[PDB]
RNA sequence: CAGAUCUUGGUGGUAGUAGCAAAUAUUCAAACGAGAACUUUGAAGGCCGAAGUGGAGAAGGGUUCCAUGUGAACAGCAGUUGAACAUGGGUCAGUCGGUCCUGAGAGAUGGGCGAGCGCCGUUCCGAAGGGACGGGCGAUGGCCUCCGUUGCCCUCGGCCGAUCGAAAGGGAGUCGGGUUCAGAUCCCCGAAUCCGGAGUGGCGGAGAUGGGCGCCGCGAGGCGUCCAGUGCGGUAACGCGACCGAUCCCGGAGAAGCCGGCGGGAGCCCCGGGGAGAGUUCUCUUUUCUUUGUGAAGGGCAGGGCGCCCUGGAAUGGGUUCGCCCCGAGAGAGGGGCCCGUGCCUUGGAAAGCGUCGCGGUUCCGGCGGCGUCCGGUGAGCUCUCGCUGGCCCUUGAAAAUCCGGGGGAGAGGGUGUAAAUCUCGCGCCGGGCCGUACCCAUAUCCGCAGCAGGUCUCCAAGGUGAACAGCCUCUGGCAUGUUGGAACAAUGUAGGUAAGGGAAGUCGGCAAGCCGGAUCCGUAACUUCGGGAUAAGGAUUGGCUCUAAGGGCUGGGUCGGUCGUCGGCCGGCGCCUAGCAGCCGACUUAGAACUGGUGCGGACCAGGGGAAUCCGACUGUUUAAUUAAAACAAAGCAU
C-alpha cells in the first residue's frame, strides 16, 4: 500500500445471512502468508494473524493493530513493526492494561479486538537512506510537505 | 471477396434471386469468373480454357454480362 | 527516402496512436493504425501467471462478434480457470474438494461412536 | 573477492557518503537482494518484491516478512511465546 | 567514388592507425566478439555430441571449460578433442586389456577348481 | 496671459543628417509591359544538407486559402508582385474526431451556519430505489387461436450518490485508385466492416430422427406399439458450424513504471545479376543515374512464444543462455495442443498504378494499343513493432463506461414428426441523426504595438568520412542571403588571422588568445573514506601502395543382379563421409612485413594545457526571470 511500510493483507470471509464474497484489508502481522485461514472472533485460538478480543487472551500476549474503543476496527500500534502488549486483565470493571508502542501503560477497555504478532514490514529505519534523491521520492508518495 | 473452389457451389451462389452481374475476365492463362452479390465478389478460378465455354453458357438466365475481356 | 504524416488529425505519439506501414498498389508507402493486440484471460484461481490457452485473445468488445467455441474450452469451468488450472485447480478442485467432504465423514463417524 | 578488496555490493556508490555510512549499508543491501529458501518448497527462490513483502518463484506464495530480512529476530521470538501461550490458555 | 574506396577498405587500406577516432570498442564492440565466439564454440559442440564423436560427459566439462574461455577459437576446439578423444581410447584399450585378462583366469580359476570337486 | 518640467492642437533648427551592416551570392538571356538591380521562364554558379531554409499536425489566427483584375494608400528603396485593395469561388463522413467514461478536482438537493446576496459540506444528523422476471384477476387489439399491450396486487431489487470534468488518457468499425483553380480515409469507381432493428419464422442448416418387439413382403422396404433424444471427437492439452436458460454469485478483458540484454518480422540502406529510359565517349568504363508493386477483410502456410498435455524416470548428474535458468513438486529424449501470425501464396488483382515506344480526338477524350513490372545475398546497420529474460526502488508506478467467460438450475419444450432455443452457423432485407473538416503551424498567416535575430507542443528522418542524429560535402525537396542597390578601399570601429628575438618584463589580476587535444602501444606519484586520484604526469606510432597470417557458414557418403523410371525408390549383397576430410559461399575486422614520399601522415572538420599548495562548502541539486551562481538554501547524517 503506497506510503506505508506496513504491507496489507486482502482477506476474504463469508457473509453469514447473504450470498456473496466479502473483502477487507487487514493490517498484515508477521508471518502471514497467502492461501492461509485466519479466524475472527472470540472463540478463536491463539496463533499469528488471528484477531481475538483483548480479555480472552492470556497475560503477555503481544497484539497490533489494537482498537481504542470497541467497534472503531483498528486504531493502536500499526505502524511499520510496532506492538502492543498486554499486561493484566481484571474481570471486574471489565478493563485491562496494554503498553503501547511508547511505553505509556493505557486503561484500555476490553472486548475490543487485536490482531496477534508484529506488525510485517519491522526493522525499516535501519538503512541509512544516504542520498537526498531517495528521501525525495519517499516523501513524494506521502503527504507533500519534503524539504 | 470469396474463393470458391468447384462448380456447384458457383450455381448455388448464382441462382440467388439477388444476384446482380457475373464477370467472366479471361486473365492470361486461366479464367476468372466473378459474381457480384450483395455482400461478397464469389470469385471461381478455373484454369481450363476448353472448360470455360461450358460454362459460359451454363450461366442461369441468358445474363452472360457484363463481362471485362 | 521517407516523407510520411499521421494521416488522422493527431500528431502526438500517445498510446492510442501507435502505427505500422505497408505499401499500397500505387506503390506508396503510407501509413495505417493498428488496432491494439490486446491479452488473452488470466485464471480465476489467481496464483497462477499465464495466460489462457482455447480462448481467442482479443480487445474486450471485439467478444461481441466470436462464436462461443472461440471463446471458451469444453472443459468444465472453461474458459475461467486456467488451462493450467484446467491441468492444475481442476485437478486441485476434486483432489481438494472430495476429500474434505470425506473427512467430514470420517469425523461425523468417530464423533457419534462415542 | 578480487575486484573490490574491502566494498562489495556498496561499490556502486564510489567515494560519497563516507566510510561509516556505506558500512552500515553493506549488511543490507546483501540481506535484501540474495535469495532465501521458500519454506514451503525448498528451492532458493524466495526473493523480496517490496518493502515487508515476499514473493515465492514457483510455490508462488507471498510472505509478509522483515523489511530487510525474511524474519525479524523478534518477529521469531513473537511466533516463540505465542506458542508457549497457547498451551497455558488451555492447560 | 565511394565503391572504388570500399572495394579499397576490405582489403586492408585506409583503415591504418591513422583512420581510426574511436575508441577500440566502439570499431567493434567486445560484448559481439565475445558473443558471436559462443555460438561457434557452442554450436560445433552439440554438432558432434549428437554426431557421436563425444558423449554426454564430455560435451559438458567442454559447455564449462568454453564457458572460461580455456578455448579461443574453433580449431583450438576441434583439436582439443582430438587429444582427449584420442587419450581416452589408449586409456580404455589399457582397460578392457587388463580386466579381460584379469577375469578370464579368475573364472577359469573357477573351472579349474570345480573339475577337482567332481574328480575327488 | 509669457511663464506653472502647464492642457490640447500645430510648425521649425537639428536634417536631406543618424540610418536602411545578424546568418557566404549572385550572373546572362528572353516575356508581358509605359516603365524593370527586384515579377515570370530558361541556362549557369551557391546555400538549407534530413536534430532542414523539407513534407504534415495540435494550441492560436478567422477567410489570410484559390482564381480574375487594380495601380489611391501599406509592404521603412522599388515593384508588371503581395500577406494589400475590388469582385467571385471554396471546408461534403455510420467507420477521422466531438458527443459516451472516469481521473486530480467542481458542484446541488437532504443537513448546518448566516442580519444577507449566500456559505460549509459530498454520504455527511436524510422515508434517496419509479425498474424487472414471473404469477392471480379485470381489459382491449389484430386471423380477441395466439401473441404484442395495459391497470391493481404478490414477489424481486443495497440507498452505497444528482450532474460536470480529457478534440493527447479509456472508447466496435475504411481501405485502394482517380478527381478540382481551392475539398478530399469526406467526392466518383471498386472492394470491406461495426452497431441497431428482424417485429406474422425472409431462407437454409443445427437441436432432428433411434431401438427392441410384433406384421407381412424373398428383399427392397413399407405395416404398428412402447419407451429415448436440450449434439459429437481426443487417454490429455483441446477440437467441431451453431448446440436451451432467469433471479443470484465468481472471475477476466478495459488495466499499468523506468532501464539493460537478446531474438523474430517488416520499411530504409547495401552488394551481384536481367530489363526499360537516360548523362559521358578528348582517352578509359559489359557504363554511372532513376525505375524494377499489390490495401482492408477473409482462406491456406512459413516463422516466433508457451509456467500446456501424454509415455518414461535422471548422479560416472544433466540440459542451457550474451548473461541466466530449470530439474523426482518429474531433466534430457520422442510424440502432440494452443496463442500471436503486421511475413509468404491466394481470393481483392490487372481491369487499376507505374516506366517506356506508337496512334487517334487538328480542338475540350481522363481515349486506343505493343512490351514489363524479373532472379538473387548478406547485417552487432538505423527506425517501427512483437516476444523472452533480468535490474532498480523506505518510488510498487490510474479510475469508470463497456464487453466477456464460469458456477447454479427457477422455468420452457414434444410424445414420434414435430417442437421451445440458437452465448447468429451460413445467408438475405432496412437504418445509422447532430457538430468540427480550407489554409499558416513560423527568421510571413500565432504572442511580443510590425513581414521584430526573442518566445511557443509533437510525427516523418537518405549517401560519404566518422565511435555518432557530432562537424563537414551531396541527392529527394526548398530558397534568393532575410525592410534596398551602385562606386571605391581613408581613419576609427566590429568580427576574423599571422608576426622576427625575449616570454607575464603588461596588469588589480595570465582578463583575452595560445599551446595540449582522437586512437593504438608502454608508463602512472603524494594522498585516500581503499571505491578513487587517472585521459594523472611522461614517452613512441599514425600517410599512401603491395602483401602476409588469423578470426566463419551450407551439402556429403558404394561397385552388383533383378524389379521399379551402372542414376535413383526396393530388396539382398557391400560401403562403413571410421584418423574428419572434400566442394561451394560469406561479412567485415585485428596483428605483422616489404616499397615509396621535401619526416609529411586524428594533414579540412570534431577533439582537455599540466603540476605543488592554502581558505570554503561534503558530494549530485537549487536560487536573487531583468547587475550578485556563491563560501548563500537544500541535502542524507546527528540531536532535542
Ligand atoms: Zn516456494
Amino acid at each position: 500500500d503506497p506510503g506505508r511500510g506496513a504491507p496489507l493483507a486482502k482477506v476474504v470471509f463469508r457473509d453469514p445471512y447473504r450470498f456473496k464474497k466479502r473483502t477487507e484489508l487487514f493490517i498484515a502481522a508477521e508471518g502471514i502468508h497467502t492461501g492461509q485461514f485466519v479466524y475472527c472472533g472470540k472463540k478463536a485460538q491463539l496463533n499469528i494473524g488471528n484477531v481475538l478480543p483483548v480479555g480472552t487472551m492470556p497475560e503477555g500476549t503481544i497484539v497490533c493493530c489494537l482498537e481504542e474503543k470497541p467497534g472503531d476496527r483498528g486504531k493502536l500500534a500499526r505502524a511499520s513493526g510496532n506492538y502492543a502488549t498486554v499486561i493484566s486483565h481484571n474481570p471486574e470493571t471489565k478493563k485491562t492494561r496494554v503498553k503501547l508502542p511508547s511505553g505509556s501503560k493505557k486503561v484500555i477497555s476490553s472486548a475490543n479486538r487485536a490482531v496477534v504478532g508484529v506488525v510485517a514490514g519491522g526493522g525499516r529505519i535501519d538503512k541509512p537512506i544516504l542520498k537526498a534523491g531517495r528521501a525525495y521520492h519517499k516523501y513524494k508518495a506521502k503527504r507533500n510537505c519534503w524539504p | 471477396p470469396r474463393k470458391i473452389e468447384e462448380i456447384k457451389d458457383f450455381l448455388l451462389t448464382a441462382r440467388r434471386k439477388d444476384a446482380k452481374s457475373v464477370n467472366i475476365k479471361k486473365n492470361k492463362d486461366n479464367v476468372k469468373f466473378k459474381v457480384r452479390c450483395s455482400r461478397y465478389l464469389y470469385t471461381l478460378v478455373i484454369t481450363d480454357k476448353e472448360k470455360a465455354e461450358k460454362l459460359k453458357q451454363s450461366l442461369p438466365p441468358g445474363l452472360a454480362v457484363k463481362e471485362l475481356k | 527516402v521517407q516523407r510520411l504524416t499521421y494521416r488522422r488529425r493527431l500528431s502526438y505519439n500517445t498510446a492510442s496512436n501507435k502505427t505500422r506501414l505497408s505499401r499500397t498498389p500505387g506503390n506508396r508507402i503510407v501509413y495505417l493504425y493498428t488496432k491494439k493486440v490486446g491479452k488473452a484471460p488470466k485464471s480465476a484461481c489467481g496464483v497462477c501467471p499465464g495466460r489462457l490457452r482455447g480462448v481467442r485473445a482479443v480487445r474486450p468488445k471485439v467478444l461481441m462478434r466470436l462464436s462461443k467455441t472461440k471463446k471458451h474450452v469444453s472443459r468444465a469451468y472453461g474458459g475461467s480457470m486456467c488451462a493450467k488450472c484446467v491441468r492444475d485447480r481442476i485437478k486441485r478442485a476434486f483432489l481438494i474438494e472430495e476429500q474434505k467432504i470425506v473427512v467430514k465423514v470420517l469425523k461425523a463417524q468417530a464423533q457419534s461412536q462415542k | 573477492a578480487k575486484r573490490t578488496k574491502k566494498v562489495g555490493i556498496v561499490g556502486k556508490y564510489g567515494t560519497r557518503y563516507g566510510a561509516s555510512l556505506r558500512k552500515m549499508v553493506k549488511k543490507i543491501e546483501i540481506s535484501q537482494h540474495a535469495k532465501y529458501t521458500c519454506s514451503f518448497c525448498g528451492k532458493t527462490k524466495m526473493k523480496r518484491r517490496a518493502v515487508g513483502i515476499w514473493h515465492c518463484g514457483s510455490c508462488m506464495k507471498t510472505v509478509a516478512g522483515g523489511a530487510w530480512t525474511y524474519n525479524t529476530t523478534s518477529a521469531v521470538t513473537v511466533k516463540s511465546a505465542i506458542r508457549r501461550l497457547k498451551e497455558l490458555k488451555d492447560q | 567514388r565511394c565503391r572504388k574506396n570500399t572495394l579499397a577498405r576490405r582489403k586492408g587500406r585506409h583503415m591504418g592507425i591513422g583512420k581510426r577516432k574511436g575508441t577500440a570498442n566502439a570499431r567493434m564492440p567486445e560484448k559481439v566478439t565475445w558473443m558471436r565466439r559462443m555460438r561457434i564454440l557452442r554450436r560445433l559442440l552439440r554438432r558432434y555430441r549428437e554426431s557421436k564423436k563425444i558423449d554426454r560427459h564430455m560435451y559438458h566439462s567442454l559447455y564449462l571449460k568454453v564457458k572460461g574461455n580455456v578455448f579461443k577459437n574453433k580449431r583450438i576446439l576441434m583439436e582439443h578433442i582430438h587429444k582427449l578423444k584420442a587419450d581416452k581410447a589408449r586409456k580404455k584399450l589399457l582397460a578392457d586389456q587388463a580386466e579381460a585378462r584379469r577375469s578370464k583366469t579368475k573364472e577359469a580359476r573357477k573351472r579349474r577348481e570345480e573339475r577337482l570337486q567332481a574328480k575327488k
